[PDB]
C-alpha cells in the first residue's frame, strides 16, 4: 500500500493500533522506562493520524520498521542502559530491525512484579485508567517479548474488566486477587506456548509450525474437510511468522481477517463457533482460539486404507511428501481428540521414516504393513513416565519432587549454574502440579505439552550462553522428541568434577535472618554443589550429605555466637561430607 | 623482563601443637608466570597441596597461594620449595611459627 | 568499590596448564575463576551461595570464552616463537549517581603497552606490538563493540547486583587474633614479631610501643589465607634481655578498639 501506517491505522482502529505499537516497543526496547514508551508511542500515533487524513503527507510511505527504529533509537543509542541495542542503533534498516529481533531477551534482570495493596490499585484505576492499563501491557510485553500481541489485548480486556468489577465490591481484596492470580497463570503459559510456537517457525522451519497446526485445529475441527484445515493452517502461518518476526500491526490485521473468515465459513468449519462468532473482535478471536472440539463424524472408516493398504502411498508420498503427512496428521488427529499434540508429531513422524524407508524396498506394501504397531508403544512410553512421576510427586511433596529432579538435572548437565539448575527444577517440578491432579487421561496430555514448553524456554536461553553441547544437541535434534532425549541423558562422565576443599569454604550466619522458602533455595544450592563434586553420587550418599548440611545450619543459627560456628564448624561439614560420598 | 618471587610461609590460625590449622606458601612479584612451588614436612615432598587461582597484581607481577590443612608439633619441620627462571637455584623457607 | 577481571593468556602453556585464565574481583574478594581447561566461569568462596539469577554465570562464561579467543589471536598478530604473556584488567567502579568510570588497561611481557579508549572505541597503544594486537582486534566483527558493552553495560550491571545481593559478603568483618613473638636474631639482639591472622577487610596497623611509648612501625609483609581473609606481621630488633618492655597494638575494623599485644 502506498502508506502502510495510514492502511494499518484504518484496519485495526486507534485503540488497538496504541495497544500494540506499545507492546512493539516494549518487547524490543525491554529495559526502557514506561513514559519513554508511551511518549514514542504517541508520537507514532500522531503520525499515523496524519498519513489517515492525507496518504501523500511526507515519510508516509516509510515501512514501519523504518519509523518504529527511527523512534526507539532516540534512547536505544545509551549502551549503559541499553547494552548490545546500541548497536543496532548504529546501523540502517533494514539490519538494524534485524538486530533489534536478535536482542529480545527471553531472561530479562527484571524485578519480579509485586502488587500494591489492593487500595491501591482501585484508587489508580479511578484515577487514571488509560495509563494504569498502558502499564500493564508495558509491563507484560516487556517480561515476555514473544509473547502473542493479539492475544495480549485480549489479556489487557480481562485485566479492565477484573477492575471494572471488584473495585467496588463488599470484599475487593476477595473479588480482585483471585482474578489477578488466573490473569498472571494464564499470560505465563500463553506466553509460554508462543514462545514454542515462534522456535518452530524460527528453528525447525515453517513445515514445523504447520504441522502443529494442522493437528490441533484437526481436532478442534474434526467435521472439516483437508483443503478447509489446509487453508486455515496457511493463513495461520502466515499470522504467527509475522507476529514472531515482531511485525505486530499485519499480525494483527491478518488475524482479525481469519476470524472474519472463520465465522462467515462456520458450516465448512465446526457447530461450536455460533456464539464465539457473535462476540466482539478481541473476544472473538479470542473464543475460536479456545473453542471446544466438535464432535468427530460417525463412523469413521480406518487410516489402514487411505495409509497402508492403498496401492499409490508411495507415489502419493513422493510427490508431496509434506502434504501428504499432513493428510495422515489430519485423519490421525481428528479421530484422537484426547492426544498431545506433540505425541501426534512424534507419530507422524514415526510414519514419514517407515515410508521413507520402505518406499525404496523392492516390496513397500510389506514393508511398511506393520507401520501402526509401531504407534502404541510410543503412547504408553510416555503415559507410564508420567504415571510413575506422578506417584513420586504424590508421595514426596512438591519441594522434595524439585529435589529429587534437580539431582537428576544437575547430574545430566553439571556445567549449568546452580542458579539455573534450580530453576529448570521448579519449573519442571510445576508439571505435578499442573497436570498430575487430572483425570488419568488428561494428565499425559496435560504433561507432555506442559514440558516441551519448559524445555524450549531452557533451549532458547541455551542456544545464547551454552555450556553443555549435549543439551545443545538435544535442543536442536529433533523438536518433537526434545523430552526424549532429554529424559535419556545419563550422568556425564565428561565432566570432571569439583574437587573439595575445605580452605576456600566460606559459609555465613545471614541463612538465619532468611525465611524458609528461601532458606530451602540453599539447600538446593548445596544439592546441585554435592552432585558438582561427585556427578556419580548416590541419593543415599546426597541423603547424608545433606543432613550434614541442615545439622550444621540448624547447630550454627541456635548457637550464642551464630558466625564464630559458621566458621568453626566449616572444616568438619567438609570432611563429613566428603566422607558421606564416598571421596 | 624478568621479577623474582617473593616467599612467605605463614600458618592461617596462630599456631597450637595439636590442634588442626592450614599451612600456607605465598609467592609474589614473579614474572613470568610459570613457578614451580611444592611444601615439605621434615623434608619430603606434600602428595596433595592445594594451591589458589594465579592472579596478579597491579604492577603486573603474579601470585600464588599454596596451602595444605595441617596440625601443629614441637617435632614436625615444614618448609616451602620454590623454583623458577629467575632463581640459579630452588629456594627452600622454612615455616618459623609467628613469625 | 569495584569489580575488576584479572585476565592472562601465555602462548607457551607448562602442559597440564591452562593457556587462558581469568579470576574476577569484588574489591579485594575473588568472586569468579575462570580457565580454558575446564571452560565454566564459577563462583569462589561465599559467592557460591549467593542469591542470583538464572543464566548469571552462564552469560560470565559466555562473554570469557570470546576474550578467550581474542587473548589467543594477539598472539598470532605478533607472530613468532616469544614466549608471551598478555594481561588485561578490566572492568568498573561505581561512580557519583547511577555512573561508572571504567579500566581497561593491558601488559605484554610484563609491562603495561595497550589500553582500550572508550570515547572512539579502540584498542590503541604506541609500540608497534600495541598496534599490532589493537588492529587485529579491530578487524574482527563486533570485538570492539562486545568490549564497549562489557565495559560500559554488563559491568556496572554485575557490581551493582552483587552489592545488593551479596551485602553481607562485602561487609563481613572478621578480628585479626594476635600473637607476639621474641626469638634471637645475632649475636646482642632479637626480632620481634607482632603477627595478625585471619582478618577481614585486608586494612590493618601494626605498631610497636617501648613502656608505653613510640619504638616504630616495624618492617612488615602481608598476605592472603585460602579463604581471602588476610595475614600481616611486621618485626622490630630489640636488644636482647630488653624484650620484655616491648609491646604490639593492632587497629582494625573488627575490633572495637585497639587492641595490645603482650609477648607469649
Amino acid at each position: 500500500h502506498k502508506s502502510e501506517v495510514a492502511h494499518r491505522f484504518k484496519d485495526l482502529g486507534e485503540e488497538n493500533f496504541k495497544a500494540l505499537v506499545l507492546i512493539a516497543f516494549a518487547q524490543y526496547l525491554q529495559q526502557c522506562p514506561f513514559e519513554d514508551h508511551v511518549k514514542l508511542v504517541n508520537e507514532v500515533t500522531e503520525f499515523a493520524k496524519t498519513c489517515v487524513a492525507d496518504e501523500s503527507a511526507e515519510n508516509c510511505d516509510k515501512s514501519l520498521h523504518t519509523l518504529f527504529g527511527d523512534k526507539l533509537c532516540t534512547v536505544a543509542t545509551l549502551r549503559e542502559t541499553y547494552g548490545e541495542m546500541a548497536d543496532c542503533c548504529a546501523k540502517q534498516e533494514p539490519e538494524r530491525n534485524e538486530c533489534f529481533l536478535q536482542h529480545k531477551d527471553d531472561n530479562p534482570n527484571l524485578p519480579r512484579l509485586v502488587r500494591p495493596e489492593v487500595d491501591v490499585m482501585c484508587t489508580a484505576f479511578h484515577d487514571n485508567e488509560e495509563t494504569f492499563l498502558k502499564k500493564y501491557l508495558y509491563e507484560i510485553a516487556r517480561r515476555h517479548p514473544y509473547f502473542y500481541a493479539p492475544e495480549l489485548l485480549f489479556f489487557a480486556k480481562r485485566y479492565k474488566a477484573a477492575f471494572t468489577e471488584c473495585c467496588q465490591a463488599a470484599d475487593k481484596a476477595a473479588c480482585l486477587l483471585p482474578k489477578l492470580d488466573e490473569l498472571r497463570d494464564e499470560g505465563k503459559a500463553s506466553s509460554a506456548k508462543q514462545r514454542l510456537k515462534c522456535a518452530s517457525l524460527q528453528k525447525f522451519g515453517e513445515r514445523a509450525f504447520k504441522a502443529w497446526a494442522v493437528a490441533r485445529l484437526s481436532q478442534r475441527f474434526p467435521k472439516a474437510e483437508f483443503a478447509e484445515v489446509s487453508k486455515l493452517v496457511t493463513d495461520l502461518t502466515k499470522v504467527h511468522t509475522e507476529c514472531c518476526h515482531g511485525d505486530l500491526l499485519e499480525c494483527a490485521d491478518d488475524r482479525a481477517d481469519l476470524a472474519k473468515y472463520i465465522c462467515e465459513n462456520q458450516d465448512s468449519i465446526s457447530s461450536k463457533l455460533k456464539e464465539c462468532c457473535e462476540k466482539p473482535l478481541l473476544e472473538k478471536s479470542h473464543c475460536i482460539a479456545e473453542v471446544e472440539n466438535d464432535e468427530m463424524p460417525a463412523d469413521l472408516p480406518s487410516l489402514a486404507a487411505d495409509f497402508v493398504e492403498s496401492k499409490d502411498v508411495c507415489k502419493n508420498y513422493a510427490e508431496a511428501k509434506d502434504v501428504f503427512l499432513g493428510m495422515f496428521l489430519y485423519e490421525y488427529a481428528r479421530r484422537h481428540p484426547d492426544y498431545s499434540v506433540v505425541l501426534l508429531l512424534r507419530l507422524a513422524k514415526t510414519y514419514e521414516t517407515t515410508l521413507e524407508k520402505c518406499c525404496a524396498a523392492a516390496d513397500p506394501h510389506e514393508c511398511y504393513a506393520k507401520v501402526f504397531d509401531e504407534f502404541k508403544p510410543l503412547v504408553e512410553e510416555p503415559q507410564n513416565l508420567i504415571k510413575q512421576n506422578c506417584e513420586l510427586f504424590e508421595q514426596l511433596g512438591e519441594y522434595k519432587f524439585q529435589n529429587a529432579l534437580l539431582v537428576r538435572y544437575t547430574k545430566k548437565v553439571p556445567q549449568m549454574s546452580a542458579p539455573t539448575l534450580v530453576e529448570v527444577s521448579r519449573n519442571l517440578g510445576k508439571v505435578g502440579s499442573k497436570c498430575c491432579k487430572h483425570p488419568e487421561a488428561k494428565r499425559m496430555p496435560c504433561a507432555e505439552d506442559y514440558l516441551s514448553v519448559v524445555l524450549n524456554q531452557l533451549c532458547v536461553l541455551h542456544e545464547k550462553t551454552p555450556v553443555s553441547d549435549r543439551v545443545t544437541k538435544c535442543c536442536t535434534e529433533s523438536l518433537v522428541n526434545r523430552r526424549p532425549c532429554f529424559s535419556a541423558l545419563e550422568v556425564d562422565e565428561t565432566y570432571v568434577p569439583k574437587e573439595f576443599n575445605a580452605g576456600t569454604f566460606t559459609f555465613h550466619a545471614d541463612i538465619c535472618t532468611l525465611s524458609e522458602k528461601e532458606r530451602q533455595i540453599k539447600k538446593q544450592t548445596a544439592l546441585v554443589e554435592l552432585v558438582k563434586h561427585k556427578p556419580k553420587a548416590t541419593k543415599e550418599q546426597l541423603k547424608a550429605a545433606m543432613d550434614d548440611f541442615a545439622a550444621f545450619v540448624e547447630k550454627c543459627c541456635k548457637a550464642d555466637d551464630k558466625e564464630t560456628c559458621f566458621a568453626e564448624e566449616g572444616k568438619k561439614l567438609v570432611a563429613a561430607s566428603q566422607a558421606a560420598l564416598g571421596l | 623482563i624478568q621479577r623474582t618471587p617473593k616467599i612467605q610461609v605463614y600458618s592461617r590460625h596462630p599456631a597450637e601443637n595439636g590442634k588442626s590449622n592450614f599451612l600456607n606458601c605465598y609467592v609474589s612479584g614473579f614474572h613470568p608466570s610459570d613457578i614451580e612451588v611444592d611444601l615439605l614436612k621434615n623434608g619430603e615432598r606434600i602428595e596433595k597441596v592445594e594451591h589458589s587461582d594465579l592472579s596478579f597484581s597491579k604492577d603486573w607481577s603474579f601470585y600464588l597461594l599454596y596451602y595444605t590443612e595441617f596440625t601443629p608439633t614441637e617435632k614436625d619441620e615444614y618448609a616451602c620449595r620454590v623454583n623458577h627462571v629467575t632463581l640459579s637455584q630452588p629456594k627452600i623457607v622454612k615455616w618459623d611459627r609467628d613469625m | 568499590l569495584s569489580l575488576l577481571y584479572h585476565l592472562t593468556a601465555v602462548s607457551s602453556p607448562a602442559p597440564g596448564t591452562p593457556a587462558f585464565w581469568v579470576s574476577g574481583w569484588l574489591g579485594p574478594q575473588q568472586y569468579l575463576s575462570y580457565n580454558s581447561l575446564r571452560g565454566e566461569a564459577e563462583p569462589c568462596g561465599a559467592w557460591v551461595w549467593e542469591n542470583q539469577v538464572s543464566w548469571y554465570w552462564e552469560k560470565e562464561t559466555t562473554d570469557l570464552r570470546i576474550k578467550e579467543k581474542l587473548f589467543l589471536e594477539a598472539f598470532k598478530a605478533l607472530g613468532g616463537k616469544g614466549p608471551y604473556t598478555l594481561q588485561g584488567l578490566l572492568g568498573c567502579e561505581l561512580g557519583p549517581d547511577n555512573t561508572s568510570v571504567p579500566t581497561a588497561k593491558f601488559a605484554l611481557n610484563g609491562e603495561e603497552f595497550m589500553n582500550f579508549d572508550l570515547k572512539q572505541g579502540t584498542w590503541g597503544g604506541d609500540w608497534p606490538e600495541a598496534l599490532a594486537i589493537s588492529q587485529r582486534w579491530q578487524q574482527q566483527d563486533k570485538a570492539a563493540n562486545k568490549e564497549l558493552t562489557f565495559l560500559l553495560f554488563s559491568c556496572p550491571h554485575r557490581l551493582r547486583e552483587h552489592l545488593e545481593r551479596g551485602r553481607g559478603n562485602l561487609e563481613w568483618k572478621e578480628p585479626p587474633s594476635m600473637r607476639l613473638k621474641a626469638r634471637p636474631s645475632s649475636p646482642g639482639f632479637s626480632v620481634l614479631t607482632c603477627s595478625a591472622f585471619s582478618f577481614y577487610p585486608p586494612e590493618l596497623q601494626l605498631r610497636f610501643l617501648r613502656n608505653g611509648l613510640a619504638a616504630g612501625t616495624g618492617q612488615g609483609d602481608f598476605g592472603p589465607n585460602s579463604d581471602g581473609s588476610f595475614h600481616a606481621s611486621s618485626s622490630l630488633t630489640v636488644k636482647s634481655g630488653d624484650e620484655h618492655h616491648y609491646c604490639c597494638i593492632v587497629q582494625h575494623a573488627g575490633l572495637a578498639q585497639p587492641l595490645r599485644v603482650e609477648l607469649e
